[PDB]
C-alpha cells in the first residue's frame, strides 16, 4: 500500500545519497534517526508498553536532491497521557505527520493521501461510539518495517574493531595506565553518546583538546567528560566537518593524479614514503613532464617515492621527495641506462612473488597450519620462494598430523616450540629431515602409549 | 638504513589463519545480513577430488559410512575409471588420502581427540622496526 | 564524471520536451526539434563508450523514441530519425 | 516403490526427526561406541550410528552437535529429538534404571530417589516424613548391615571393561 | 603432553644424528613451479635403505633383502 | 570458440608443442590436471 | 531474514566486493566495511528505479565501491605516515604490543 | 557432434610428434570435420607405464587434448585411426559432452529437463574443471580487472 | 519419461518453465547457466517465428535451429551446426519430420 | 561377454577370431622378409607391418632392398601372388 511511497521517500532523503554535501548529510542522518525512534515507540505504544513520548512535539527537516528542504511538525495532542483512552489519537497524529512528510516530498499520490485521511477520520468517528469487528499494513507498520529492513542507517562501529582498525591514537606522554583508563571508562560504558558524524575520522587522546592536528583527525583530553565533549562538538562542529572534508580531497587529489599518471606511463602503482605534501609537488612535476618520461623510457614500472635518490633490486625506483624541474634531467639521463635492468628485475620479482604466494596457499590448503609467516623476516625473494617450495614439497608427507596449533615461520635458525605453537625454519631446511623428526615424535608417542597400557 | 620499510610494514598483534579471513568473515556476515562446484571438479582431471571419496586402498567405502548423492557417486566412479585408464590415478592405491581426511591427530598423539574441536621472531621484528623508527 | 551529469541533464531535457511536444500541432517543428538532440548529445551508435547518454537514459529513452513518431508527410529523410534511436 | 538411497542431511534436526535413536561418533572412539551399542542392543531398540569422519557436511553437523550438547564430545546419543548425552550419562541412566524407559518410551523418571541401591524388594521403608527432622540426633538409630569394603584395588580385568 | 623444545640447529644435529639445514650446493634461481611426486604422502625412502622382506607360511619362512634399486643382495 | 583452420593447423601444432620447451621468461602454465610437467630442451628430450 | 531478490543481488555484490578486496586490491585491513557495501547497494537501488541495465548498473556501483576503497586506503595512509613522522603519539596497537613484549623480554631475562 | 579426445603419446622427437598430430588433423579435415581446439598438455609420468609397440614400458608420456566436431561415422573412422596409430599409447574419448553425466541414469523426472546446447556451445575446460579453475576466475574475467589488479603487488613490493 | 522425451523433441521451449530455469539449473547452475555474460550483439525479437511452430519445421540443422538464427555467426559454427554433424537420434527425428510434413493435416 | 586381445597393443579384436585369423596372418609375423622392405617414410603412421597383415588389398609403399627404389603395391599382391619390384624385374 504505502510501500511504494516510503520506498520513494527514503530513496530521496536517505543520508547515504548525499556525500557531496556533508551538511545536508549531517542533517539527514539526525532527522532519519529521530523518525526512527519516533515510529519505533509509536508501534510499541500501540502494541502496549505505554511510555512517555520523547520530544512530544518537534519539527523534523530533511533535504532533497532535485537531481529543497521539507520540514514537518509533530504536535501530539495537548491532553495526551499514556493510557487506553489516548492509545488511539497518537496513531492518527503520527499518521498526520507521515502524510505531511509524504505530501511535501511529493512522492505520494493525492488519492492515497485521501485514503489515509479518510482512514483517520473513520477511526476518530469510531472512537466516540464503540463498534465490533470479527491484515494489511498501515502507514506506521510500513514505515517501521521499511526503515528497519532496507532503509536503515549503518550501525555505529564498535570499540573492539575500532582499536584494531587503528582509528584510536594516543600521545605517549600519557603513561600506559594514565591512557588505558579513559578508554576503559569512556568507551565500554560511554559508547551510547557517540554521534554518527564523529566515527568518520581518527580520534587521538592527549593532554590537550582541539581540532588542530594531523589531517582528518580530532583530539580528546585525558578523562574527558561526555557532556564536555558534546559542548566541544556543538561549539566547533564546523571545524571537524571541514577537517574531514579537506582530508578527503587531499586524498582524492593524490588519487586522480596517480591514476592518469599510471595510465599515461603504463605503470602500475605510485608508492609514497616521504611526506605526501612533497609527493604532490613531484606529482605536479611529472604531470607537466609526462612525455619527457616516455622519451626517457620510464614505463611499466611501479614507482616508489623515498628520501634518497636510489632504486631497489625489486624493480621499484625509490625517488627523493625534494626535487626541482631542471635537476631531474641529469637524474633521468643518469638512471636511463639501468632502467631496462630495473624493468626486467621488476617482472622477475612479480613472477617470484606470484609463485611464492601460490605455493604458500597450496601448503595452507592441504596442511592447514592455522598460520604461515614467510614475509616477516627480511630475506631475498629467491630465499622466500625456495622456502615456500620446500614447504609445498613436504606437504602431503606432513599431512597426516594436525597443525592447527603450530604456526610455520621463516627464521635464521630452527626452533620447534610445541607448547607455544611455533615452528620456525630456515629457507635451507630439509623437508625429509623435518618429516623424519615428526615421524620420530609420532613413534615416541605410540611407544609411550603402548608401554603405559602394558604397565597398567 | 632503509626508510621505506617502516612505512610499508605494519605491526600485527596476532597471526591470522590466512590474512584475509577477517574480511571474508565480515563480507559473509553482511551478505547474510545479520548485525557446490564439486560436481564440476569430480572428473578425471582432479585426482585429489576423486581421492577425497576413496578408501586408503583406492576402493569404495560402504554406503552407510560414506553416503553420497547418486550423481556424485556415478561421477566419482566414472572419473576414477577414466583416470586409471589414462594413468593419472594408480590402478591400486589412493594418494591424497591423508590430505583428504579431516579428523587428524596431533604430531604427539596416536588418536584424534574430539575435545580439541610473543614469538621471538616478531619480537625482534618489532625491536628492529622501532630501532629504525628513531 | 561529466557523462553522468550529462545523462541526467539529457533526461531532464527529455522530460521538459515531452511536455513541450504535448500540443505539437506543426509536424515540422517537432521533427526537427527532436532531430537536434540527436547531434547535440551525439546519440549516434558510433559512440559506444561512456560518452553515450543512451545507456544512462533509463526511462526517458522511451519518451524520446515516441516523440519523433508522426511523419505523415514531408519526411525530409525523417525515418532516419527513428532508425538511429 | 523407489530405489534405496542412504539418507544424508546437513541438519541435525533432520536426523532427529527421521531416526528414533541416533548416535553420532567417530572412528577414533571405538570403545565408547561399542559400549553405547551394547546398551542399546541389550534394550533392543533400533539405533542408527553415523560416523562423522567421512560424512560430508561434517563441519555443519559437528558445530550443530556442539551447540546442542554444549560440549565437544563426538560420541553422542539422541532420542525423541532430545539429548541423552555421552557414555557417562548413558552409564548413569543404566545405573539408576532409567535407560530402559528413556530408550523405549523417551522419558526419564523424575520421581526422586535411587532404585539401584536396594537390599531386596523395593518398598518405602524410610520414606515417610520424619516429625521435627532430627534423623541425626538419634545416635542409637538403626544403621543397617555391616557393609564390607576392599583393602586393595584388585587390578582391573581388562583395560576396557 | 607436547614433546620437548629444540632451539639450536647444531644442537638438533648433535641430538638426532642428521642435520636439519640442507647445507648443500645452492641451486637457486630455479623454475617458478615444481612438479609433485606421484606418491606424495608415502614415506621417503632414501638411497641407502636396505629393504628386507620376510614372508611367513604355515610350515616355512623366507627372507630376502633388496637394494633401493630393486637389486637382490642375498639369495 | 577459436577453431583451427586447416591452413593454420601446422602452425598451431608447432606453436602448441613449443609450450613447455625450456629457457623461457613468462611463467609456464599448469596443465589440465593442475600439475607442472617436465620441460624439454627441444625435440622432446627431457633435461631438467 | 531477507527477500529472495535482495539476497540474490547481495550475494553477487558480496562476491564482487570480495574480489575487489583482498584480491587484486589486497586491502585485508579495511575498516567499517558495512558503510561501503550498504551505500553501494542503495546506489544500485537508485540505478534500478531509474533503469540502468543491471550489468551496467553493477559495473557502475562496483567502480564507485573501488574509488571509495582507494580513497579510504590513502587517507589511512596519510594518518599513519604523519603519525609516524611525529614522534609524540603513534597508535594503540603498537602500545599493546610494546607493553606485552617488554614484559615478555623481562620474563626471559629473568629466566 | 562435439567430441573430445585425450591422447597419451610416447615422447619422440618433435618432428615425429608433429607428423603424428598433423596426420590426425588431416584425417579430421579430410573426413569433413572441424577441430575446436588442440592443446599440448606437456610431458608427464603416468602412474602405470604403458608398453610401446615394442613391448617396452615407457615412464614418460606427452598428453594432447583435442576438441572437435564430427559426424558419428567419420568420428569412428578417425577414432580407429587414432587407436591404431603408432605413437598413441592410449586415447580416452569423451562421450559425456553434449549431455552431462548422470541424468540418463540418475532420475527419471530430470532425464528430459536439460538443455543440450548449453554444454554443446562451451569448451571441454568449461564442462570438466581443472583443480586450478574456479568460479573466481570467471568473475575476474567478467570484471574489467585492469584497474583492480594494478594495486596487487604493493604491500609485498615495498618489503 | 517417454512422453517427456518425445514432447521435448517435438516442441521447442516445453522444458523451460515461466521462471526461466528448467529443473537442471536448480541443482547444477554451473553447467546450464552461461558462464560468461557477454555484451555483444543481443539479438532482437524473431519476426520470422511464424515459420516454425514445431521442431519438425526445421530439421536441416542441429538442435532444430532455424537458419534465420544463424545469420551473423561464422562459417565454422554453421558447419558445426550443419547436417553432417547431426547425431543419429536427431537424424532419425529428421526422417520422422519429413513424413510429418508430408502427411500432417495441421501444425 | 566376449574376450578381446589387443594386437601389438593397438588393435582390440575378439580373442577367437584373433587367435584363428589375425595373429598368424600379420605382415611382420607371416613374412618378415617382406616386412623388411616396408617403406617407413612414405607410408602413413597408423599402418605398419605389425598390424596391416597379409591380404591387404590397398596398395602400400615398399622400399626395395636391392635397387633402393620405392614402389607402390598391395600387400596381398606382394606376399600371396608374389609381387616384386618393377625396376628389379626390368633389370
Ligand atoms: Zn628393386
Amino acid at each position: 500500500m504505502y510501500k511504494k511511497a516510503l520506498h520513494s521517500f527514503f530513496l530521496k532523503v536517505h543520508p547515504d545519497f548525499f556525500h557531496h554535501n556533508r551538511s545536508q548529510q549531517t542533517v539527514n542522518e539526525s532527522s532519519v534517526a529521530r523518525l526512527n525512534e519516533l515510529l519505533s515507540w509509536a508501534k510499541a505504544f500501540k502494541s502496549g508498553h505505554l511510555q512517555p513520548p520523547p520530544s512530544s512535539s518537534f519539527t523534523l527537516t530533511f533535504y532533497r536532491k532535485p537531481d529543497t528542504i521539507i520540514q514537518s511538525t509533530f504536535e501530539l495532542p495537548s491532553n495526551f497521557a499514556p493510557s487506553d483512552n489516548h492509545r488511539g489519537t497518537v496513531e492518527r497524529a503520527v499518521n498526520k505527520f507521515l502524510r505531511d512528510l509524504l505530501r511535501r516530498a511529493a512522492c505520494i499520490d493525492s488519492v492515497t493521501e485521501s485514503i489515509s485521511e479518510a482512514e483517520d477520520a473513520t477511526a476518530a468517528r469510531a472512537e466516540a461510539k464503540p463498534l465490533r469487528r470479527r491484515g494489511p499494513k498501515s502507514l506506521l507498520d510500513e514505515a517501521v518495517e521499511s526503515m528497519t529492513v532496507q532503509w536503515s542507517l549503518t550501525p555505529a562501529p564498535t570499540l573492539q574493531e575500532l582499536i584494531e582498525a587503528d582509528q584510536i591514537l594516543f600521545s605517549r606522554d600519557l603513561s600506559p595506565l594514565q591512557s588505558a583508563a579513559a578508554l576503559s571508562t569512556l568507551q565500554r560504558h560511554l559508547g551510547e553518546l557517540n554521534y554518527s558524524a564523529w566515527e568518520s575520522m581518527p580520534v587521538i587522546v592527549s593532554n590537550q583538546f582541539s581540532i588542530g592536528d594531523l589531517t582528518g583527525t580530532i583530539t580528546i583530553p585525558w578523562d574527558f567528560t561526555p557532556e564536555q565533549f558534546h559542548s566541544f562538538m556543538a561549539h566547533n562542529e564546523k571545524g571537524v566537518a571541514r577537517c574531514r572534508e579537506v582530508a578527503i580531497q587531499y586524498a582524492s587529489t593524490i588519487e586522480q593524479l596517480i591514476a592518469e599518471l599510471c595510465t599515461a606511463l603504463e605503470l602500475d602503482d605510485i608508492l609514497v614514503s616521504c611526506s605526501h605534501q612533497d609527493a604532490l609537488r613531484l606529482m605536479e612535476l611529472l604531470h607537466r613532464n609526462r612525455e619527457l618520461l616516455i622519451q626517457y623510457g620510464l614505463s611499466k614500472l611501479t614507482l616508489e617515492v623515498g628520501n634518497r635518490h636510489a632504486t631497489r633490486a625489486n624493480g621499484v625506483v625509490i625517488i627523493n621527495c625534494s626535487l626541482t624541474s631542471e635537476q631531474l634531467r641529469p637524474w633521468l639521463k643518469a638512471i636511463s641506462p639501468k632502467l631496462p635492468l630495473q624493468q626486467r628485475l621488476y617482472e622477475l620479482s612479480k613472477q617470484m612473488l606470484e609463485s611464492t604466494l601460490w605455493h604458500l596457499k597450496e601448503f595452507r590448503t592441504m596442511v592447514e597450519p592455522g598460520g604461515v609467516d614467510a614475509f616477516s623476516n627480511d630475506c631475498t625473494y629467491a630465499e622466500r620462494l625456495q622456502w615456500s617450495k620446500e614447504l609445498f614439497r613436504i606437504g602431503p608427507s606432513l599431512a597426516p598430523w594436525d597443525w592447527s596449533e603450530m604456526t610455520f615461520v621463516l627464521s635464521p635458525d630452527v626452533d620447534i616450540d610445541w607448547a607455544n605453537g611455533l615452528l620456525a625454519l630456515p629457507y635451507n631446511f630439509d623437508g625429509d629431515a623435518l618429516v623424519r623428526y615428526v615421524e620420530e615424535v609420532q613413534q615416541e608417542a605410540k611407544s609411550r602409549k603402548r608401554e603405559e597400557l602394558l604397565a597398567a | 638504513g632503509r626508510e621505506g620499510w617502516l612505512f610499508g610494514q605494519q605491526v600485527q598483534l596476532h597471526y591470522h589463519r590466512f590474512p584475509d579471513e577477517q574480511l571474508i568473515t565480515n563480507l559473509s556476515r553482511w551478505r547474510t545480513g545479520e548485525t557446490p562446484e564439486v560436481y564440476m571438479k569430480l572428473n578425471y582431471k582432479n585426482p585429489a577430488t576423486i581421492s577425497r571419496f576413496l578408501t586408503r586402498t583406492g576402493h569404495m567405502y560402504p554406503a552407510d559410512i560414506l553416503p553420497l548423492n547418486p550423481e556424485a557417486v556415478v561421477k566419482l566412479r566414472v572419473a576414477k575409471a577414466q583416470a586409471i585408464r589414462i594413468g593419472l590415478y594408480p590402478r591400486f592405491g589412493n594418494p591424497f588420502w591423508f590430505r583428504s581426511q579431516k579428523f587428524r591427530p596431533k604430531a604427539y598423539q596416536e588418536n584424534y581427540d574430539p575435545t580439541t574441536y610473543y614469538n621471538w621472531v616478531q619480537t625482534d621484528r618489532i625491536r628492529r622496526y622501532f630501532r629504525e623508527l628513531e | 564524471y561529466a557523462a553522468m551529469e550529462l545523462a541526467a541533464e539529457a533526461r531532464r531535457e527529455i522530460h521538459e520536451l515531452w511536455l513541450s511536444a504535448e500540443t505539437a500541432l506543426e509536424r515540422e517543428k517537432r521533427v526537427q526539434q527532436v532531430a537536434a538532440l540527436i547531434e547535440k548529445y551525439k546519440l549516434d551508435p558510433s559512440t559506444p563508450r561512456e560518452a553515450d547518454v543512451s545507456r544512462g537514459l533509463g526511462d526517458a529513452f522511451d519518451r524520446l523514441l515516441l516523440l519523433c513518431l508522426p511523419l505523415g508527410k514531408t519526411d525530409a529523410k525523417g525515418t532516419d530519425n527513428l532508425e538511429r534511436l | 516403490a523407489t530405489r534405496w538411497l542412504p539418507f544424508v542431511s546437513s541438519d541435525l534436526k533432520d536426523y532427529l526427526n527421521r531416526y528414533w535413536a541416533v548416535m553420532f561418533t567417530v572412528g577414533a572412539r571405538p570403545i565408547e561406541t561399542g559400549h553405547i551399542r551394547h546398551y542399546v542392543s541389550w534394550y533392543c531398540t533400533r539405533m542408527k550410528v553415523v560416523l562423522l569422519d567421512h560424512h560430508v557436511y561434517v563441519e555443519p553437523l559437528r558445530q550443530q552437535l556442539q551447540e546442542v550438547s554444549r560440549t565437544p564430545e563426538l560420541p553422542l546419543l539422541f532420542v525423541n529429538k532430545k539429548l541423552v548425552g555421552t557414555l557417562r550419562d548413558v552409564e548413569l541412566l543404566e545405573r539408576e534404571k532409567k535407560l530402559k524407559d528413556v530408550l523405549h518410551f523417551g522419558f526419564e523418571w523424575r520421581v526422586g530417589g535411587s532404585v539401584a541401591a536396594t537390599n531386596g524388594q523395593k518398598s518405602l521403608m524410610g520414606a515417610l516424613p520424619a516429625p521435627y527432622g532430627d534423623a541425626e540426633f538419634f545416635r542409637g538409630r538403626y544403621r543397617g548391615p555391616p557393609v564390607a569394603r576392599p583393602v586393595v584395588s584388585l587390578p582391573t580385568l581388562h583395560p576396557f571393561a | 603432553v607436547p614433546p620437548p623444545r629444540v632451539l639450536g640447529g647444531d644442537y638438533f644435529k648433535t641430538r638426532f644424528g642428521y642435520s636439519l639445514v640442507k647445507n648443500s650446493e645452492m641451486t637457486q634461481g630455479p623454475v617458478d613451479y615444481s612438479q609433485l611426486d606421484m606418491w606424495g604422502e608415502m614415506p621417503r625412502y632414501t638411497s641407502d635403505m636396505v629393504f628386507l622382506y620376510l614372508v611367513s607360511r604355515r610350515r616355512n619362512t623366507y627372507a630376502v633383502a633388496y637394494t633401493y634399486e630393486g637389486k637382490r643382495i642375498l639369495n | 570458440i577459436n577453431y583451427v583452420p586447416h591452413a593454420q593447423l601446422r602452425e598451431h601444432i608447432d606453436k602448441e608443442l613449443d609450450k613447455y620447451v625450456a629457457g623461457k621468461n613468462e611463467p609456464y602454465p599448469l596443465n589440465f590436471v593442475g600439475q607442472m610437467p617436465f620441460l624439454e630442451d627441444g625435440d622432446g628430450n627431457i633435461v631438467e | 531474514t531477507l527477500s529472495p531478490e535482495r539476497v540474490a543481488l547481495r550475494d553477487e555484490l558480496a562476491r564482487k566486493s570480495r574480489l575487489v578486496a583482498s584480491e587484486g586490491m589486497r586491502y585485508y585491513n579495511i575498516f567499517w566495511v558495512r558503510k561501503p557495501l550498504d551505500t553501494m547497494e542503495k546506489e544500485y537501488y537508485e540505478l534500478k528505479r531509474r533503469g540502468v541495465d543491471h550489468g551496467e548498473a553493477i559495473r557502475k556501483v562496483l567502480q564507485g565501491f573501488y574509488s571509495g576503497l582507494a580513497v579510504k586506503k590513502r587517507v589511512a595512509a596519510i594518518q599513519a605516515e604523519e603519525a609516524k613522522l611525529t614522534g609524540r603519539f603513534i597508535t594503540m596497537r603498537e602500545a599493546t604490543v610494546v607493553l606485552g613484549v617488554l614484559a615478555k623480554l623481562h620474563k626471559e631475562q629473568l629466566t | 557432434v562435439f567430441y573430445s579426445f585425450v591422447l597419451v603419446m610416447k615422447p619422440r622427437q618433435r618432428r615425429f610428434t608433429s607428423q603424428a598430430l598433423r596426420e590426425i588433423g588431416v584425417a579430421v579435415y579430410s573426413n569433413g570435420g572441424l577441430i575446436r581446439s588442440i592443446t599440448n598438455e606437456g610431458i608427464m609420468r603416468p602412474y602405470s607405464r604403458f608398453r610401446d609397440a615394442d613391448n617396452t614400458p615407457l615412464t614418460y608420456a606427452r598428453y594432447i587434448i583435442l576438441q572437435l566436431d564430427m559426424g558419428e561415422e567419420e568420428m569412428g573412422k578417425v577414432d580407429k585411426i587414432i587407436r591404431e596409430h603408432q605413437d598413441v599409447l592410449m586415447a580416452l574419448k569423451l562421450n559425456n559432452l553434449e549431455r552431462p553425466v548422470g541424468i540418463r541414469s540418475g532420475n527419471k523426472e530430470l532425464q528430459a529437463a536439460y538443455f543440450p546446447l548449453d554444454t554443446f556451445t562451451r569448451l571441454e575446460e568449461e564442462i570438466n574443471w581443472s583443480p586450478q579453475t574456479s568460479a573466481d576466475i570467471y568473475t575476474q574475467l567478467e570484471m574489467n580487472w585492469k584497474e583492480f589488479s594494478r594495486t596487487r603487488w604493493s604491500s609485498f613490493l615495498r618489503n | 519419461p517417454v512422453q517427456k522425451k518425445r514432447q521435448e523433441q517435438m516442441l521447442y521451449g516445453v522444458n523451460i518453465p515461466e521462471t526461466r530455469q528448467m529443473k537442471f539449473e536448480e541443482q547444477h547452475p554451473l553447467l546450464a547457466g552461461a558462464l560468461r555474460k557477454l555484451e555483444g550483439q543481443p539479438k532482437g525479437f524473431p519476426f520470422w517465428y511464424r515459420k516454425y511452430p514445431t521442431r519438425r519445421h526445421a530439421y536441416e540443422y542441429r538442435f532444430s535451429i532455424p537458419v534465420e538464427m544463424l545469420d551473423g555467426y561464422n562459417d565454422d559454427v554453421k558447419k558445426a551446426l550443419s547436417k553432417g554433424m547431426m547425431s543419429i537420434q536427431e537424424k532419425q527425428f529428421a526422417q520422422e519430420a519429413m513424413y510429418m510434413e508430408r502427411y500432417a493435416e495441421h501444425d | 561377454k566376449a574376450s578381446h586381445i589387443r594386437i601389438a597393443n593397438r588393435k582390440r579384436v575378439e580373442m577367437f577370431v584373433a587367435k584363428r585369423f589375425h595373429l598368424p596372418t600379420r605382415l611382420a609375423t607371416a613374412a618378415p622378409d617382406i616386412a623388411a622392405e616396408w617403406h617407413d617414410e612414405l607410408n602413413p603412421m597408423h599402418m605398419y607391418p605389425a598390424i596391416i597383415g597379409i591380404g591387404h588389398v590397398q596398395p602400400v609403399w615398399w622400399k626395395c632392398a636391392i635397387c633402393s627404389h620405392s614402389y607402390q603395391m598391395s600387400v596381398e599382391k606382394r606376399v600371396v601372388r608374389g609381387g616384386g619390384c618393377p625396376q628389379c624385374v626390368v633389370n
